[PDB]
């Protein structure tokens, strides 16, 4: 029932070199006791978590640690969702999607290794399924579907009536998938379709939240329907670390704003307020019933060792440790 | 010999206009330029016009046009006065990051025309606001461009801080929290007022019940006058700026000096009645007290006609009165700062003509209580996370508020280990 | 700094018409755009409200619209009726007529593109946009109509601005149709996500004050919009005259707001009296008095989160924080804990003309949850025989559309009940 908050750490990048910025920040793989201090190792703060990451770790062995053993547990009918989030640059989006393009071995990200790896799942039962996926970008709190050919429509988001924590969204194209060459040809215009801009942080720094969920139905009768959201959120973004001039900076304010309106979620469940506010943003919305309601929901967390950005690195660890108070509703 | 001056933020203009009309009127300056029949604020142009040091950069165009568009407009060059488009909305985010980096660079321009014009700077004097945005945000980066270019320069701050009762935004705590690195670090000197001590003094000394701003503007240019402008002339000893980074700060990080002058009576003061004023914690300008603390170093500085060698009788008289706990590390910590010239009243001000007059600074542990107050009053909003979307949409990451936070600890805890050493 | 104001529907186009009168007496503009006062101060912000013309005369940046000519006709035709240059009048014939989802999405959508224009050329005449103002009604079909659907794409090309309305609510004491209750459900729906601030009027208080303390016996409807008139003259009065603490729209909008969703307050005018004493503290009891609210709620029931006050006159600060200090102290049980003070103080240097001293109250307490509670039982109610829907289902308005208005409404009635106590 408790939610899964496990950890990684990214080695130093290139400007984490050019600034000659020295490592912090440790991690104990087996222990899951991530120690991390200031730059003199005088004091230093303990957080425990279900598991570590050191730098060395590849894609695939994080997918084979938390991520494959939520795969076998859809099948019984019950939700699942998992995100990255912290700071620019930190590794979010490589780690849950993946830098470049069968089996689970290669540095391929979690998505596509989801979708190698849940459809020999699926065959080995021979069951009927209809499995289709939805590729939707927040930007500027406006929703636009990659997988769908037109997006022209106004989408918006509806509450229902029988499912208290779910939403409703018209205009999500679901396609449905029989093989992993049909989907592969999309999902790569799926990242063409995703808006990224250059940062000095990252060049490829992700300007929007790209939430990518997954839902198949099962049929052998008690018909379920498997859900899966593979959340790929956008980073925390310094304005002035990052560096730009504009256009981009209107991009940074709904960005950043967001993420604000992510941590008071935690902040409210852990303290048990009467209600807690999901509807100030669109994206707190998306994942409401992931957040405290009948959902086993996990978190990969991702933070720079370096020492300058100590107090982002601190700071986002915080949420992530207070996470593990909050329950759900299995 | 000379310094210019900088006034940040709508509480530098209207506190300045107190201070230059004084400065102006100090040295027998017409409100033209005229001089009718020294030069360290002023350069003269051959026309018989002087000019004031000064640097007026203001966000919000609204209360420059007090001073262009109504009296004093010809004391001023327009080249020496910014001014921006749109205020900061007392967001330290907004002042620093989103506005201020489009106006910062117009104003260093106008610095290096004036630094040329100087020979031997001797430094400048900050104005702004620790509560407001403006003081906060568009000071912050512009302190940080002063120490690049100009080292070896002393740095003098005068931060009107907020009550810890009485305030007049909401926001204000949070503006203090973010200022506190930028000051520490880049500022060697900074001097925190507050008006409700103001208050107390205006309607017990002067028995006055409708004290406004100008009211309390007038008295804090008294300060300054004495801590510069009495220091260009020659006395029995005179004093420099550039000892109390020495003198006044025996340690780095140990720069927040409390400021008291209360020769206030309304039209006997004998000398030594007066230099006992200077300790009594009832006009201290900030709500602490020196008994819950001690004092580490004092200097002060004499107006008008004293005499110093009966004055070490009175000085002799505070170590005699010995129950304020003075520190083990300082003995004989004791700058008497020595001026012929004396002070002036401008007409239409609420301070007497006196013969003598005394001000005060001294580092103590009092101002780390001030701290203490505003400490509890950051926090609770940060519990609640409210008001805190605003300096996220400027792009100023919370981030910024757990590392500020931990300063504020650190430096209390610097006044606070001080004490302990014996 | 500019700021561009609109009016929409037949009540919102008839609440300006006092209110421009009223900015038009307080620099001494004479109708015909010639100005006459004898204050210099009064030229030394005019770019705030007005634009240059030739022959030095001055135009009203304003843009009204609506869905009936009448209604607007009037206004041209009595005083003041030339002061507006007629290519910003933009309206249509056959009104809504109390059809939110006519004046939302099917009708005044045609016309809503063509306002858009006259919005967009505008701003670009102007220096820089500071605020957008709109009068409205919340229950009046029109306005909250074309309104709500107007701020969507005025918001989404302005993302910087400021998104200020001063809407009347729909009072449960009088109205003339059963059937106006549905639309506020349906004006909110569009307001909290793409509005930055809101201000609350009711028509009970409107009735309420000029009854109380101007003791009239025929409150005429002319003379309710001259209290809501000045209301707003106190927010842009820290932008046209120089002050000691000139708090700029968005200044104020970030002292009050502190969260981006609730941004409902309530406005109110404390030195209206009968013809018989004026202090300054006179001002500030006045103030905390739930007899200035123009709210049908009491303050008292709820508590307050922030107060912003704005003062006319010749004050000192001092006289102002100690008689402010008290609020705090007197009332502990009405603030919230986790704000210190509750008090936003702005003096502006001049007050109107013939007082010599006024205040100017804006408050956001939770006791707005109450204002809120009234509109959402009435449309519970209707809604579960679902009556009269076929005069708004037709237009192509889905029922999912209001299951959403009802929960999200309670949300934000939900949300100061924890923040009350
Ligand atoms: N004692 C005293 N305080 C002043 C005076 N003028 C301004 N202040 C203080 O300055 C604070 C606001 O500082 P500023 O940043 O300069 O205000 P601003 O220039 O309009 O800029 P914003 O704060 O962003 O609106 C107020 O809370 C006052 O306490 C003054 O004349 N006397
Ligand atoms: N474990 C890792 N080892 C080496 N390089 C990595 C690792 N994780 C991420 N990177 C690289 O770091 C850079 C940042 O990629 P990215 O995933 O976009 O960062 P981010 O934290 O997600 N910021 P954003 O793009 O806005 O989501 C990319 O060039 C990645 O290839
Ligand atoms: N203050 C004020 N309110 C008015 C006036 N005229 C109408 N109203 C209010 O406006 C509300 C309805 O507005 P409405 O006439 O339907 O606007 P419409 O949408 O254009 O039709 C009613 O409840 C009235 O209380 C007026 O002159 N002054
Ligand atoms: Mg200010």
């Amino acid at each position: 029932q408790n939610i899964q908050v496990y950890v990684r750490v990214r080695p130093l990048n290139s400007r984490e070199r050019c600034i000659r910025s020295a490592e912090v920040v440790d991690v104990v793989g087996p222990r899951e006791v991530v120690t991390r201090h200031t730059l003199d190792s005088k004091l230093t703060k303990k957080f425990t978590f279900d598991r570590s990451f050191g730098p060395e770790s590849k894609q695939c062995d994080v997918y084979s640690v938390v991520v494959s053993p939520l795969i076998e547990e859809v099948l019984n009918g019950y939700n699942c969702t998992v995100f990255a989030y912290g700071q620019t640059g930190t590794g979010k989006t490589h780690t849950m999607v993946g830098n470049e393009t069968w089996e689970d071995d290669s540095d391929i990200g979690i998505i596509p290794r989801a979708l190698s790896h849940l459809f020999d799942e699926l065959r080995m039962m021979e069951v009927e399924y209809t499995m289709r996926i939805s590729y939707l970008e927040l930007y500027n709190e406006e929703l636009c579907d990659l997988l769908s050919t037109d997006d022209t429509t106004k989408i918006r988001i509806f509450d229902d009536s029988t499912k208290k924590g779910s939403v409703i969204i018209q205009g999500l194209e679901e396609i449905p998938v029989h093989s992993k060459d049909d989907v592969y040809k999309l999902l790569e215009k799926g990242k063409e379709r995703r808006k990224t801009a250059t940062t000095l942080m990252n060049a490829q720094s992700s300007r929007s939240h790209t939430v990518f969920s997954i839902v198949v139905h099962i049929r052998e009768d008690m018909l379920k329907i498997g859900k899966l959201n593979l959340v790929d959120l956008a980073g925390s973004e310094n304005v002035s670390k990052a560096g730009n001039e504009g256009i981009r900076v209107r991009e940074t304010v709904n960005i950043n704003q967001s993420l604000l309106t992510l941590g008071r979620v935690i902040t409210a469940l852990v303290d048990r307020a009467p209600h807690v506010p999901y509807r100030e943003s669109k994206l707190t919305r998306l994942l409401q019933e992931s957040l405290g309601g009948r959902t086993k929901t996990s978190i990969i967390a991702t933070i720079s060792p370096g020492h300058k950005d100590i107090e982002e690195t601190l700071s986002t660890l915080e949420y992530a440790h207070r996470a593990k108070n909050i329950q759900n509703k299995p | 010999r000379e310094c210019i001056s900088i006034h940040v933020g709508q509480a530098g203009v209207q506190i300045g206009n107190a201070c230059w009309e004084l400065y102006c009127l100090e040295h027998g300056i017409q409100p033209d330029g005229q001089m009718p029949s020294f030069n360290t604020f002023f350069s003269e142009t051959g026309a018989g016009k002087h000019v004031p040091r000064a640097v007026f950069v203001d966000l919000e165009p609204t209360v420059i046009d007090e001073v262009r568009t109504g009296t004093y407009r010809q004391l001023f060059h327009p080249e020496q006065l910014i001014t921006g488009k749109e205020d900061a909305a007392n967001n330290y985010a907004r002042g620093h990051y989103t506005i201020g980096k489009e106006i910062i660079d117009l104003v260093l321009d106008r610095i290096r025309k004036l630094a040329d014009q100087c020979t031997g700077l001797q430094g400048f004097s900050v104005f702004h606001s620790f509560g407001g945005g403006t003081g906060s945000g568009f000071t912050s980066l512009l302190m940080e461009r002063l120490s690049v270019d100009y080292g070896k320069k002393s740095k003098l701050e005068f931060s009107i801080y907020p009550a810890p009762q009485v305030s007049t935004a909401v926001v204000e705590p949070y503006n203090s929290i973010l200022t506190t690195h930028t000051t520490l670090e880049h500022s060697d000197c900074a001097f925190m007022v507050d008006n409700e001590a103001i208050y107390d003094i205006c309607r017990r000394n002067l028995d006055i019940e409708r004290p406004t701003y100008t009211n309390l503007n007038r008295l804090i240019g008294q300060i300054v006058s004495s801590i510069t402008a009495s220091l260009r002339f020659d006395g029995a000893l005179n004093v420099d700026l550039t000892e109390f980074q020495t003198n006044l700060v025996p340690y780095p990080r140990a720069h927040f000096p409390l400021a008291t002058y209360a020769p206030v009576i309304s039209a006997q003061l004998s000398v030594a009645e007066i230099t006992n004023a200077c300790f009594e914690p009832a006009n201290q300008m900030v709500k602490c007290d020196p008994r819950h603390g001690k004092y580490m170093a004092c200097c002060l500085l004499y107006r008008g006609d004293v005499v110093p060698k009966d004055v070490n009788a009175a000085i002799a008289t505070i170590k005699t009165k010995r129950t304020i706990q003075f520190v083990d590390w300082c003995p004989t910590g004791f700058k008497v700062g020595i001026n012929y010239e004396p002070p002036t009243v401008v007409p239409g001000g609420d301070l007497a003509k006196v013969q003598r007059a005394v001000c005060m600074l001294s580092n103590t542990t009092a101002i780390a209580e001030a701290w203490a107050r505003l400490d509890h009053k950051f926090d609770l909003m940060y519990a609640k996370r409210a008001f805190v979307h605003w300096y996220v949409g400027e792009g100023m990451e919370e981030g910024e508020f757990s590392e500020a936070r931990e300063d504020m600890a650190a430096l209390e805890k610097d006044y606070e280990e001080v004490g302990v050493d014996s | 700094r500019e700021i561009v104001h609109i009016q929409a529907g037949q009540c919102g186009n008839q609440i300006g018409a006092k209110f421009w009168e009223v900015i038009s007496d307080e620099h001494g503009i004479d109708p015909t755009g010639s100005y006459h006062g004898d204050s210099d101060l009064q030229l030394e912000r005019i770019n705030v409200y007005y634009n240059e013309a030739a022959g030095n005369k001055y135009v009203p940046r304003a843009i009204l619209v609506d869905l009936e000519p009448g209604t607007m006709d009037s206004v041209r035709s009595g005083p003041f009726g030339q002061i507006f240059r007629p290519d910003n009048f933009v309206f249509g014939q056959s009104g809504a007529g109390n059809n939110w989802a006519k004046g939302h999405y099917t009708e005044g959508a045609e016309l809503v593109d063509s306002v858009l224009d006259v919005v967009r050329k505008e701003s670009e005449s102007c220096d820089c946009l500071q605020g957008f103002q709109l009068t409205h009604s919340l229950g009046g079909g029109t306005g909250s109509g074309m309104g709500t659907l107007l701020i969507s794409k005025i918001r989404e090309e302005y993302p910087d601005r400021i998104m200020n309305t001063f809407s009347v609510v729909p009072s449960p004491k009088v109205s003339d149709t059963v059937v106006e209750p549905y639309n506020a459900t349906l004006s909110v729906h569009q307001l909290v996500e793409n509005t930055d601030e809101t201000y609350c009027i009711d028509n009970e208080a409107l009735y309420d004050i000029c009854f109380r303390t101007l003791k009239l016996t025929t409150p005429t409807y002319g003379d309710l919009n001259h209290l809501v008139s000045a209301t707003m003259s106190g927010v842009t009065t820290c932008l046209r005259f120089p002050g000691q603490l000139n708090a700029d729209l968005r200044k104020l909008a970030v002292n009050m707001v502190p969260f981006p969703r609730l941004h409902f307050f309530m406005p109110g005018f404390a030195p209206l009296t009968s013809r018989g004493a004026l202090t300054v503290p006179e001002l500030t009891q006045q103030m905390f008095d739930a007899k200035n609210m123009m709210a049908a709620c009491d303050p008292r029931h709820g508590r307050y989160l922030t107060v912003a006050a704005v003062f006319r006159g010749r004050m000192s600060m001092k006289e102002v924080d100690e008689q402010m200090l008290n609020v705090q102290n007197k009332n502990s049980s009405y603030f919230v804990e986790w704000i210190p003070n509750n008090v936003k103080t702005a003096v502006c240097d001049i007050p109107p003309r013939g007082l010599k001293m006024s205040a100017t109250f804006i408050g956001n307490s939770t006791a707005i949850q109450e204002l809120f509670k009234r509109i959402s039982e009435q449309f519970t109610a209707m809604f579960r025989r679902k009556a009269f829907l076929h005069w708004y289902t037709g237009e192509g308005m889905d029922e999912m559309e209001f299951t959403e208005a009802e929960s999200n409404m309670n949300d934000l009635v939900s949300e100061y009940q924890q923040y009350q106590d």
